């Protein structure tokens, strides 16, 4: 079946450099990736509640509430829980991204081929 | 007698039949100071062209980095303010800003004021970085439009010394 | 490599025959103030803001432009009041007619004239006189914008455009107070 | 030595900390010392002081121990050699003619471009009852960051040396534990070092973004 | 629960507007200061002022009964995961008042130190400026909270308000992207 | 052995705490054992971000650290800055007249809320209220003053960054008339109260040695008798000049301290009277221009702004004026290099600031031995075999502002 991925930030073009640094089929010999893009806390979480994702991409530099927040909350939260990559908008964040449980963690920009590696390292 | 241990009570009981002290707010807000680090302003000659030149000494001298100021050139079809820069671009970012008032003893043309008005707070964290056009000062009476020449004759020099008038 | 040693202030240093007494100060970490001075440039001694107190020499000379003698003795601002006081002259006659125009100037904050006027500058003008004046930006070129009020008159510019690049596209021009630096008509 | 410690050499005027906005102007070489060793007549107390303290170690322990003695705005540096810091410390502690009951912390300070001197601790001692003060400094190199704690004689250095280690590494041997006091334990790096970035973030504005301080220029 | 789970006509209406009222009137903040701003926040407590006026005078010590959060401080590394433990312990629903500049995005101190803005690690419901802000902005801010409150939707008008805001939020061009005059 | 004791966090959000600092407690049952203390939740890489700003900008970080001692911090800074400028002979009478008056009104202020904090720790819920009352007393001046009520950037190297508005003078005026009675309704409360004494007294004992040992300086220092003070010894910004008693304790315990502070808000009132008796009117900066602070601040109907006087200098006059301007507020001053620690008594006690200076526009290195941080060393001494409920009150008598702490 398709993979379906979280990409959550309230920067459009955060979650469009998500979406292109992964592609509809992110390493070939995996399925599809389908993605459903998120922009607010609620909506990540309730989408995270629905359940079926494969991966949850969480920026940890969203405003209102950072994925780092969010990925730590998800982990508390969703029994089951899909493992969860977080974008660090700093190096010094990478200690509050080891705090957040998340799987991996990317620092901002968004490398594509580092994105791409991680989460077909989550995905596999 | 033992009673000065019990003067507390005495405190208590009398501070309930004096009136309270407490300051009105919302409804009857307090005096605050003349001197309070209130919100930047941008402020305008009676002309009404504005006093900021643009040369980015407030934002120089911000230790938090709250201020993005961006000059741009003054020219006779669009002058905002005497001489030949001007702030085009006046970003102050509040979430940043720490009051200091560093800014007003950094600017050289008193263009940047601090008022006493102090209410702010929104729901996002943009609607804090307020914009040249929330900053300006109200364009008060017998000033014109900030694109406009200078004063008849009068010359950047002539704002500076104060010598303009609506 | 024949070494000259001389002493500059109290100190004592030695340095290729032909050095610069500036360049020497340079050496040994004293910052004579200069304007017109330019390592890659011919000297010229033209603004006069270099000048420090040479032994045996009655008036000061413009370190840009002495040679280094052997055993010659020079005392700069930081020890020679009489050089201080040059240095200070000059600098106070290099702003009477500079505009107001530091928050406008994009030189601001990198600008020579700024820092070397707090370093050996008066705190406050002593001239109430009318400064001069010239009609500025002027563009010699596509590309260059010339504000001749802030023009000290140092001549790098000149003489870049002449010693380092054949191009005397510019040229000091006029006379007297009004000299300015220019391009031919509209070339 | 009697040489002065540079601490860093400037390049050009107007503090350019590179090439420079202007050209022709960054030829100066002017090195950063810190006040060397005053000649001997140290003012008010300070000689009774360090007279005594002459007197009460050896000529050869002292020689050995007291590495340079600097006056600066009328404050007292003894830079003391490092392993024989303990004992200057006793002897200024215990000592009535000198009796440095209190001290009052331990800072580091960081030099990347003093070679073999990189990290100094800085000791503030007080005598309350001769109503006086000094302050002790001690350097080590970076590739060998350890200096002997004072625990047993200022147990009031026990956190400062740990912040100070943890905001530069210097590891206080002996110390009874040198756990980070202000970083977490797994932080990586020691922030109050100079290599250490600022590790800011760039502030946002409608169109826009400022970098931090420690990548925008700077003179 | 079963109070969010009324037909979406009157019923829920009058609810949600008798919930918010009775929310925004009894915001128990959170014994949780931090720094200057803390100290600005018992200022406020005090009595030149009475935040006791707005049914804001129990500062609950233990997160459980505190149903707001007043930042109020500058979150170093060391003290998100506290001031997540502490705000996922409060029991919903729970709004989170970033006050002052070190709250709201880091303020001054940009530095490894500081998480820039307590958003990195819980939602913020209001952001405060000031450093520290003046009781007076505290009252100001805590005002604006109780007008988030009232006008709060339950049940299916809460999903309804979900999916609207998420749309809109989907589109907004980030601040960065927001070049005016700016060439 | 382990099964009776019990490990607790008073943790970081705990009302007695201050929100960022975590006392680790093993109790048996209910008196504590062990009382390891955990800092640095307050963190905020001031020393360091100080760094990258100009001389007379690391103020405004100062005066962040230990947010209640504001006019302390920025006066140490100030001093340091001065001293290694070597300025410190010419700073004006008055500028050193406002620093005294300043920094004891802000003792007045800190002790206040040290006495609040404690009080409704320990369960007196008016004694907040009634000290914020005398508190808020003087934080309307502060706000005359300068424009802020806490981290004030008020004090400046050199001087001040303004002078008094002129109804300041008699503000404090009132002060001087008015903090003798208010301070006198909070006494009520505390000073005899038998419920007050009986949770403070004999609470929190710490030896001479042990605060010697330690480093404790401050209330806690002198509340064993011993008349240790820097404002006396080693005096600093002009307190030569002023007669005030150092406040000392034989009681070396919680209530000594507390008292000790409740008799240095009396001492500091007396300090500012003398003050308003000795402040004739002057500069409020030193008059090198080439270092003093270039901006003159003025009110107008516009706000507060430079004064049009100084627009006028220097941008229609006075070329060398607009030059130093410029160069004094974006670059700074640049310092002699050089090391310099200067120490002043904070309320909390010796507040010292290592400083130095690397020839540059901007401070090389500013480490603020805070008072409170090495106080916290004495939370083991204070608090192991006492009840619980009575490490509190100790742990309130050593008033640790965490700010400072943990810088
Ligand atoms: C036509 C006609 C006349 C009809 C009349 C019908 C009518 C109105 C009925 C009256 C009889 C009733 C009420 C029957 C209905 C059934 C019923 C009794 C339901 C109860 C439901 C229930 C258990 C709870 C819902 C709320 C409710 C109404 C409960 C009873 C009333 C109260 C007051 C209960 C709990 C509230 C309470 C006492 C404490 C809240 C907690 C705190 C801490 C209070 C506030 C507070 C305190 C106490 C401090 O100590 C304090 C100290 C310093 C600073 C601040 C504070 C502070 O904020
Ligand atoms: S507000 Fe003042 S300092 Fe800032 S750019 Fe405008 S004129 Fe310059
Ligand atoms: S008040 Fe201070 S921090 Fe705020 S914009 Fe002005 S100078 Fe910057
Ligand atoms: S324009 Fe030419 S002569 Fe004038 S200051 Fe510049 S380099 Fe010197
Ligand atoms: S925002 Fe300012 S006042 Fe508030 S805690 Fe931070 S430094 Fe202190
Ligand atoms: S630099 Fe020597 S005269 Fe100009």
């Amino acid at each position: 079946a398709p993979l379906r991925i979280l990409v959550y930030s309230d920067n459009p073009r955060t979650r469009e450099q998500v979406r292109l640094a992964l592609g509809k089929r992110i390493h070939p010999e995996l399925p599809e990736i389908e993605y459903v893009d998120v922009a607010t806390a609620p909506m990540a979480i309730s989408q995270m509640d629905a359940g079926g994702f494969d991966l949850a991409i969480l920026d940890g530099e969203a405003t209102p509430a950072g994925g780092m927040g969010v990925a730590k909350q998800v982990k508390d939260e969703i029994d089951d829980c899909p493992p969860i990559l977080v974008l660090t908008g700093r190096a010094d964040d990478a200690w509050l991204a080891k705090w957040s449980r998340a799987e991996a963690a990317v620092p901002h920009p968004i490398d594509p081929i580092r994105l791409s590696d991680a989460v077909v390292s989550l995905l596999r | 007698k033992f009673l000065d241990a019990l003067a507390g009570f005495a405190v208590t009981l009398g501070s309930m039949f004096k009136k309270p002290i407490t300051e009105g707010y919302p409804e009857k807000p307090g005096p605050v100071a003349p001197r309070y680090h209130g919100r930047h302003q941008l402020n305008r000659y009676p002309d009404g062209l504005e006093k900021c030149i643009g040369c980015e000494l407030c934002a120089w001298a911000c230790p938090a980095d709250a201020i993005y100021v961006e000059g741009a050139d003054n020219t006779a079809d669009e002058r905002y303010s005497p001489g030949e820069r001007y702030g085009r671009v006046y970003q102050i970012n509040y979430l940043r800003c720490i009051g200091c008032g560093l800014c007003i003893e950094a600017c050289p043309t008193r263009a940047l004021t601090m008022t006493t008005e102090y209410e702010m707070a929104d729901d996002n964290r943009a609607d804090l970085i307020w914009g040249k056009d929330k900053l300006l000062a109200p364009l008060q009476e017998g000033m014109q439009a900030p694109p406009h020449d200078m004063a008849p004759g009068k010359t950047d020099d002539d704002y500076y010394l104060g010598n303009v008038t609506p | 490599v024949e070494m000259v040693s001389l002493t500059i202030d109290d100190h004592e240093i030695s340095v290729p025959k032909g050095t610069l007494l500036i360049r020497a100060a340079e050496l040994m970490g004293i910052q004579i103030p200069r304007f017109c001075d330019h390592p890659l440039l011919d000297p010229v001694g033209a603004c006069r803001q270099c000048l420090v107190e040479v032994e045996g020499q009655r008036k000061p000379m413009a370190s840009c432009t002495t040679t280094v003698m052997p055993d010659m003795v020079v005392r700069t601002q930081f020890t020679s009041e009489a050089a201080d006081k040059a240095q200070r002259g000059v600098m106070e006659l290099l702003l009477i007619n500079h505009p107001l125009d530091c928050p406008i100037c994009d030189k601001g904050g990198e600008c020579p004239l700024q820092n070397q006027a707090m370093s050996n500058g008066r705190p406050e003008t002593r001239f109430e006189d009318v400064k001069r004046t010239f009609p500025k930006p002027i563009s010699i070129s596509s590309q260059v914008l010339l504000d001749r009020e802030r023009c000290v008159l140092c001549a790098r510019c000149t003489r870049f455009s002449s010693q380092i690049a054949g191009d005397p596209f510019i040229d000091l021009m006029e006379r007297g107070a009004l000299q300015q630096v220019g391009i031919g008509q509209d070339k | 030595g009697d040489e002065p410690e540079i601490i860093a050499v400037r390049r050009g005027m107007f503090g350019n900390r590179d090439t420079g906005d202007t050209s022709g102007y960054g030829r100066l070489v002017r090195p950063v010392a810190l006040p060397g060793s005053t000649p001997r007549p140290y003012g008010g107390y300070f000689d009774a002081v360090m007279d005594r303290l002459a007197e009460v170690l050896g000529e050869e322990r002292y020689a050995m121990s007291i590495e340079r003695v600097v006056v600066y705005r009328d404050q007292l540096t003894i830079e003391v050699s490092r392993v024989q810091l303990p004992a200057v410390a006793s002897v200024l502690r215990d000592d009535p003619d000198l009796r440095f009951e209190l001290c009052l912390g331990v800072s580091g300070v960081h030099y990347p471009e003093d070679t073999g001197r990189e990290l100094h601790a800085v000791y503030p001692l007080m005598s309350i009852t001769h109503n006086r003060r000094i302050q002790l400094e001690v350097a080590a190199p970076d590739a060998d960051p350890h200096i002997p704690s004072l625990y047993a004689v200022y147990p009031t250095t026990d956190w400062h040396e740990r912040e100070t280690y943890d905001f530069f590494g210097i590891i206080f041997d002996g110390h009874p534990s040198l756990t980070r006091i202000e970083m977490p334990d797994d932080w990586e790096g020691h922030p109050q070092r100079k290599d250490y970035p600022l590790g800011g973030i760039p502030v946002e504005y409608h169109g826009a973004q400022i970098p931090p301080p420690d990548q925008r220029r700077s003179y | 629960g079963l109070e969010e789970r009324l037909p979406g006509g009157i019923l829920l209406s009058t609810v949600e507007t008798v919930a918010g009222y009775v929310r925004k009137g009894s915001l128990w903040p959170a014994t949780f200061g931090l720094a200057c701003c803390a100290i600005e926040m018992m200022s406020t407590a005090g009595p030149r002022f009475d935040i006791a006026r707005f049914g804001m005078e129990r500062f609950s010590a233990t997160p459980r009964q505190a149903d707001l959060m007043i930042v109020a401080g500058r979150v170093s590394q060391k003290m998100a995961p506290v001031l997540r433990q502490i705000y996922d312990q409060m029991v919903e629903p729970k709004w989170v008042l970033a006050m002052g500049v070190c709250a709201s995005s880091g303020g001054m101190f940009n530095n490894y130190a500081v998480v820039q803005g307590v958003d990195h690690v819980v939602p913020v419901d209001i952001y405060l400026p000031g450093c520290p802000p003046r009781p007076e902005m505290l009252l100001h801010a805590i005002l604006k909270l109780h007008d988030k409150i009232q006008q709060m939707p339950l049940g299916v008008n809460r999903e309804e308000a979900i999916r609207e805001a998420e749309q809109a939020a989907l589109a907004v061009p980030p601040t960065i992207e927001l070049k005016g005059l700016l060439r | 052995q382990a099964g009776e004791r019990i490990v607790v966090n008073m943790g970081p959000q705990h009302p007695s705490t201050h929100g960022v600092l975590r006392l680790i407690l093993e109790i048996e049952g209910e008196i504590i054992t062990e009382a390891r203390c955990g800092i640095g939740y307050l963190h905020t890489g001031i020393e360091k971000n100080l760094e990258y700003r100009n001389w007379t900008q690391g103020v405004t970080f100062v005066t962040r650290m230990d947010y209640l001692s504001p006019f302390f911090n920025e006066t140490a800074y100030c001093l340091g800055v001065e001293k290694l400028l070597g300025i410190t002979d010419d700073i004006p009478e008055r500028a050193s007249v406002i620093r005294v008056m300043l920094m004891e009104l802000n003792r007045i202020s800190s002790h206040l809320v040290a006495l609040a904090t404690g009080g409704m720790e320990l369960g007196a819920m008016s004694a907040m209220f009634y000290g914020f009352r005398e508190r808020e007393e003087i934080l309307r001046v502060f706000e005359s003053i300068t424009g802020l009520r806490m981290n004030h950037a008020y004090i400046r190297p050199g001087g001040l960054a303004a002078d008094l508005p002129d109804d300041a003078i008699t503000q404090v005026r009132r002060l001087v008339e008015i903090l003798p009675k208010r301070l006198k309704d909070l006494e009520d409360l505390l000073n005899e109260n038998y419920i007050w004494k009986a949770r403070t007294v004999g609470v929190g004992y710490l030896d001479l040695t042990g605060c010697m040992a330690l480093g404790i300086t401050g209330p806690i220092l002198r509340s064993t008798g011993l008349p240790h003070d820097l404002r006396k010894a080693q005096p600093y910004c002009g307190y030569e000049n002023y007669e005030f008693d150092v406040i000392t304790d034989d009681r070396c315990d919680s209530y000594g301290r507390y008292i000790i502070r409740v008799k240095e808000m009396h001492e500091s009132v007396k300090i500012v009277e003398q003050c308003l008796a000795r402040l004739k009117p002057g500069p409020v900066m030193i008059s090198d221009k080439k270092l003093a602070w270039p901006a003159d601040l003025k009110l107008g109907p516009d706000g507060l702004g430079n004064s049009p006087e100084h627009i006028a200098k220097i941008m229609g006059r006075s070329m060398e004026g607009l030059i130093h301007h410029f160069k004094l507020v974006t670059e700074g001053i640049r310092v002699p290099p050089g090391q310099v620690y200067v120490a002043v008594e904070s309320p909390r006690g010796e507040l010292g600031v290592h400083m130095v200076s690397d020839g540059g526009t901007r401070p090389y290195r500013v480490h603020y031995r805070d008072p409170s941080f090495t106080n916290l060393q004495a939370v083991a001494a204070t608090c192991e075999g006492g009840m619980v409920a009575d490490a509190i009150a100790a742990v309130a008598s050593i008033d640790p502002v965490m700010g400072g702490v943990d810088r």
